RNA sequence: CUGGUCCACCCGUGACGCUGAGGCGCGAAAGCGUGGGGAGCAAACCGGAUUAGAUACCCGGGUAGUCCACGCCCUAAACGAUGCGCGCUAGGUCUCUGGGUCUCCUGGGGGCCGAAGCUAACGCGUUAAGCGCGCCGCCUGGGGAGUACGGCCGCAAGGC
RNA sequence: AGCGCCGGCCAACUCCGUGCCAGCAGCCGCGGUAAUACGGAGGGCGCGAGCGUUACCCGGAUUCACUGGGCGUAAAGGGCGUGUAGGCGGCCUGGGGCGUCCCAUGUGAAAGACCACGGCUCAACCGUGGGGGAGCGUGGGAUACGCUCAGGCUAGACGG
């Protein structure tokens, strides 16, 4: 595996295509900084560590709308939307004053800062800018 | 009673022994200028039946659409098959910068400020469609926090 | 209304033949033979019925839908047992879609009610009789559970959602809900309200259909004793 | 310059009446309460459905024959507008209001804007004080738009200002009858004149 | 004599990995050089028919070549017209080959039908053409043309 | 008061004359005796001391695609391996702080541009004021990710 990150975030997104109530990632203490964001700001039901095979992974109980009316009664998603943006190929830096406003606020740019993981929001709020993680909503 | 704007009107045909033989086609979308449209496609060998026919299927699927102050709530860009439509929030002063097909949607749709663009297949049928879906993926601060 | 001896009835059947949906009710795989948790059967039977039980006091109509051969004569027991439409042998294409030209025809059915109710000229063609006489046994054949159904129903019930799919896709694009007993060759999520159940052992068509024709009427006016049913 | 020409053509292709001439526009006499059908051979034609262009080409003719201006300073206005804040359909029109010519003619100093222009252009008008015979003068909030007193006593203008007692002009401007002057008081709201225009569809037309 | 590979055990090393501009090797058939071999077959060629003609298709012959050694050539519908590695996304069935407890379960290959999803459609679908990351190669209207000029390779044919 | 246009794109329609002729033409295409498509006329459209043409630049062209494209059959995967340079790289803990981000600070001439006002009777033009940014030098700050050094692990990889 080359990206431990984008690997995680794909997990998610092929996951939710079916409606899987979780689903299972090798743990990093980075990749759950990243989860926590995710909980936080209402993506996922949240996360738990556990093991696979006495290997770390982490748990990820994914969240859906409501049952729907008519011939596909497959409900919405919470996550319709979620993909890397830097990337081991091109590393993507912004500062604070050029962070984009995702989906003209209903989505989130979840960013690595040298204040921690922060989205958008806080980025301006810190004040401080940072690799573009991904964004999502 | 609902407004209602031709978008397209189409001959085709199909081949019988001893020549071609027609058929008319008709875009037709319909909408109250206060966030209802609809889109229809009707098909009949005569012009008038079948523009009445599109009216009928317009009316038998419609879409709510939240605008808010004459603007769409977020950007939505929607794929189909070849053709790609783009939309863009706009301030009140604006007015609707669009295609003619897109256009005549996001005007019955009660529409005034938005940026929007035509991308990849500009297939009229298919652009047309494509904006619908764009519309129906259209989400609230309320939607999106009640999801959530 | 329910019961626990379900389990004396049918608790499910068919092998590796099913549908991976319907994963989350199937309790273990027996003799190579997919068996059906009826703990979970039961959660939906309450559910199930908790809606027929708020349409029946209500008094809204439902839709019997099974053609296999095992649900062949038990809908028609069960359904004017309840008063309300059905269909038994083939469901026609556009029923509910197509509902107005398709009702279009019991008012043939109807037309050849009043004629053949004699005598109106008997003095009509020796082959003109013939054939009507002929086509009132054909409308028979198929219309004869669709003529009460006056008016697009509030719910539908299945007996096979797999083998009548035509309809509940129809009711799908109507709105209109789906109940339905499905073993584990159905598809679960395209079914509203589920009896999760053995759709081929006549007993449990019986039990699953009479106990909701049960609760049909027992919250329509009045209480009944047990139908008609051949071993 | 100007359009200087047939003018009631004008109404007649547009569909509607352009109060373009002053007194003869509210008679019976009319180019429009006579013949309500477009000028030339084939005017009596059953039309066919104006094509998405022509529908936003005549809007635009419309507000542009209204003011009897060139298209070049109609355009220029516009872009003036395209680039000054808020909705530029309202910076717009107020824009075309807040010229001199046009001012002449709302104060009722004249019967046609094509009148109100010689009146402009002849020295017969002034502003603040000082004269000016520019049709163009962007009229701003403040300014006093009199007769010159050598202009005063004048027929045209009695007969003008004899039609000026009681005729209420519009909440963004006051008059003086009598004295001959009158005052722009601000930058008329889309609200505050009913022209036969949906300026949405002008913006539209530049768009393309 | 010798390569690759799969399984089981879960013993050893501690990120030693993936891709890969050049480079290097390998590369069906036909073709070339030197020397063998030569039954059958068979370009070229001869004859007999057919035919308007038949420099063909059919028939009787028939030399290179097809075979071996060593050395060249380096092309192709060299094709799955699908670059390699990796993670994730229902199953149903046929088959080959391993290991378990052998009902069957679990690996690695070979097909078919198919969830989701993709796609212009045809069709693909855990052997992806699905969803993603990395690296290389390649495309940018048809013809002119894989031609010309230059350069490198080849005995030449010719190749890039 | 002129100039262009009035088949579709694209706003503006009728008569005569010609008869694949004469001619029009940016593309599709017009004319072979019923031409809104040629020439003339009337009428109409658009601009207006200008209107049209030619030439070139950008745009439409998401048609070199960073924003923002593609390669099964549309143009496009190298015939296949092996590997150089390069590009990219698992989990944990530290040190450095290069990338990266923040603040302070210097520079970023004037004119032009943008916003406001003002001078020519307006405008064009011109004056006064205001807002700045990139980018680099400097000092201070941060450490999540990329980097680097250091010490560990076994999920990748390899070996028994
Ligand atoms: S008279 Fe005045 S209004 Fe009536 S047509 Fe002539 S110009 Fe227009
Ligand atoms: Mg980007
Ligand atoms: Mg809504
Ligand atoms: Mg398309
Ligand atoms: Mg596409
Ligand atoms: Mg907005
Ligand atoms: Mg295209
Ligand atoms: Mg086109
Ligand atoms: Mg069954
Ligand atoms: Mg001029
Ligand atoms: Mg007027
Ligand atoms: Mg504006
Ligand atoms: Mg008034
Ligand atoms: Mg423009
Ligand atoms: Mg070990
Ligand atoms: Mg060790
Ligand atoms: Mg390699
Ligand atoms: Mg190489
Ligand atoms: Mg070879
Ligand atoms: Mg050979
Ligand atoms: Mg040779
Ligand atoms: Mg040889
Ligand atoms: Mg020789
Ligand atoms: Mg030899
Ligand atoms: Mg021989
Ligand atoms: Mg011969
Ligand atoms: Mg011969
Ligand atoms: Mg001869
Ligand atoms: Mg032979
Ligand atoms: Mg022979
Ligand atoms: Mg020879
Ligand atoms: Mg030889
Ligand atoms: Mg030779
Ligand atoms: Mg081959
Ligand atoms: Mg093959
Ligand atoms: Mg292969
Ligand atoms: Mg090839
Ligand atoms: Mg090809
Ligand atoms: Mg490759
Ligand atoms: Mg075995
Ligand atoms: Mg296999
Ligand atoms: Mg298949
Ligand atoms: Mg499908
Ligand atoms: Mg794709
Ligand atoms: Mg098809
Ligand atoms: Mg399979
Ligand atoms: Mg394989
Ligand atoms: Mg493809
Ligand atoms: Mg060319
Ligand atoms: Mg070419
Ligand atoms: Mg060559
Ligand atoms: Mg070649
Ligand atoms: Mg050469
Ligand atoms: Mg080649
Ligand atoms: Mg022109
Ligand atoms: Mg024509
Ligand atoms: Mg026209
Ligand atoms: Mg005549
Ligand atoms: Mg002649
Ligand atoms: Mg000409
Ligand atoms: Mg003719
Ligand atoms: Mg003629
Ligand atoms: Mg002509
Ligand atoms: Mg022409
Ligand atoms: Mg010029
Ligand atoms: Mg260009
Ligand atoms: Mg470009
Ligand atoms: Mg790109
Ligand atoms: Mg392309
Ligand atoms: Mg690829
Ligand atoms: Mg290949
Ligand atoms: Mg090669
Ligand atoms: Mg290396
Ligand atoms: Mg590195
Ligand atoms: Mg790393
Ligand atoms: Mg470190
Ligand atoms: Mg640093
Ligand atoms: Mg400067
Ligand atoms: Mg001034
Ligand atoms: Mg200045
Ligand atoms: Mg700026
Ligand atoms: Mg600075
Ligand atoms: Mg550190
Ligand atoms: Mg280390
Ligand atoms: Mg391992
Ligand atoms: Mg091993």
């Amino acid at each position: 595996l080359t990206d431990p990150i984008a690997d995680m975030l794909t997990r998610i997104r092929n996951a939710t295509r079916v409606y899987k109530e979780s689903t299972d990632v090798p743990a990093s203490r980075f990749k759950e900084e990243i989860l926590r964001i995710l909980a936080r700001e209402g993506f996922i039901k949240g996360y738990e560590r556990v093991d696979v095979d006495g290997k770390p992974y982490l748990r990820v109980y994914l969240k859906y709308g409501p049952r729907r009316q008519g011939p596909d009664p497959r409900p919405e998603q919470v996550i319709h939307h979620i993909r890397r943006i830097s990337k081991p190929g091109r590393r993507v830096y912004v500062g604070v004053k050029e962070i984009p406003r995702v989906r003209r606020g209903l989505g989130i740019a979840i960013l690595s800062t040298s204040k921690g993981v922060l989205t958008d929001r806080e980025a301006r709020k810190l004040g401080v800018g940072g690799e573009l993680i991904c964004e999502v909503w | 009673d609902f407004e209602e704007k031709m978008i397209l009107i189409r001959r085709t045909a199909r081949m019988q022994a001893g020549g071609r033989r027609f058929r008319f086609g008709a875009l037709v979308v319909v909408g109250d200028r206060q966030g209802r449209v609809g889109l229809g496609f009707g098909k009949a060998p005569e012009v008038p039946l079948a523009v009445q026919k599109a009216g009928y299927y317009a009316r038998r699927n419609m879409v709510e659409v939240p605008l808010q102050n004459g603007t769409i709530p977020h950007e939505i860009e929607v794929e189909f098959g070849a053709s790609k439509i783009v939309l863009k929030p706009a301030a009140p002063g604006t007015g609707v910068i669009a295609g003619a097909v897109p256009r005549a949607i996001l005007e019955l749709a009660g529409v005034t400020d938005i940026l929007t663009k035509e991308l990849g297949s500009r297939n009229p049928i298919n652009i047309a469609y494509a904006t619908m879906e764009a519309l129906r993926q259209l989400r609230t601060k309320a939607d999106v926090e009640r999801l959530r | 209304v329910k019961e626990l001896l379900e389990a004396g009835v049918h608790f499910g059947h068919e092998r590796k033949r099913w549908n991976p949906k319907f994963a989350r009710y199937i309790y273990a795989e027996r003799n190579g033979i997919h068996i059906i948790d009826l703990q979970k059967t039961m959660e939906e039977l309450e559910r199930t019925f908790r809606f027929i039980e708020d349409l029946a006091m209500r008094g809204g109509t439902i839709l019997f839908v099974g053609t296999k051969k095992q649900a062949q004569d038990i809908v028609r027991m069960e359904a004017e047992r309840a008063g309300m439409p059905y269909v038994n042998q083939r469901w026609l294409g556009g029923m509910l879609t197509n509902f107005k030209t398709i009702s279009q025809r019991v008012h043939r059915l109807e037309e050849l009610e009043a004629l053949f109710a004699s005598p109106e000229i008997e003095e009509r063609p020796k082959k003109e009789q013939v054939r009507l006489k002929h086509e009132l046994e054909r409308l028979q054949k198929y219309l004869s559970g669709f003529r009460l159904l006056k008016r697009l129903p509030d719910a539908i019930f299945v007996v096979d959602p797999t083998k009548e799919a035509i309809a509940v896709r129809e009711a799908r694009k109507l709105f209109i809900p789906v109940i339905a007993l499905a073993d584990t060759d159905s598809d679960p999520d395209l079914v509203d309200y589920i009896i999760p159940g053995n759709d081929d052992a006549i007993r449990s068509i019986q039990l699953i259909l009479s106990r909701a024709v049960d609760l049909i009427i027992q919250a329509r006016g009045g209480v009944v004793e047990p139908s008609p049913s051949y071993a | 310059g100007r359009y200087i020409g047939p003018v009631c053509r004008l109404c007649r292709r547009e569909g509607v009446k352009l109060y373009l001439k002053g007194e003869r526009c509210y008679s019976p006499k009319c180019a429009m309460e006579r013949r309500p059908y477009p000028p030339g051979q084939h005017g009596q034609k059953r039309a066919r459905r104006p094509s998405d262009y022509a529908v936003r080409l005549r809007e635009k003719q419309k507000l542009r024959r209204i003011y009897g201006i060139s298209e070049r300073q109609f355009r220029n206005l516009f872009e003036e507008a395209s680039k000054k804040k808020g909705v530029t359909g309202s910076v717009f029109l107020g824009l075309l209001e807040s010229r001199l010519d046009n001012v002449v003619y709302r104060l009722g100093f004249a019967v046609s804007r094509r009148q109100a222009r010689q009146l402009v252009r002849h020295g017969h008008i002034t502003v603040n004080g000082r004269r000016v015979d520019l049709p163009s003068y962007r009229v701003r909030p403040g300014d006093e738009i009199a007769v010159a007193e050598k202009s005063r006593n004048l027929e045209l203008i009695r007969q003008n200002l004899e039609a000026m007692k009681g005729r209420k002009v519009g909440p963004w401007l006051s008059l003086d009858v009598e004295g001959m002057k009158g005052k722009f008081l601000r930058l008329p709201d889309r609200e505050d004149l009913a022209l036969p225009v949906n300026e949405q569809l002008v913006i539209e037309f530049y768009s393309r």
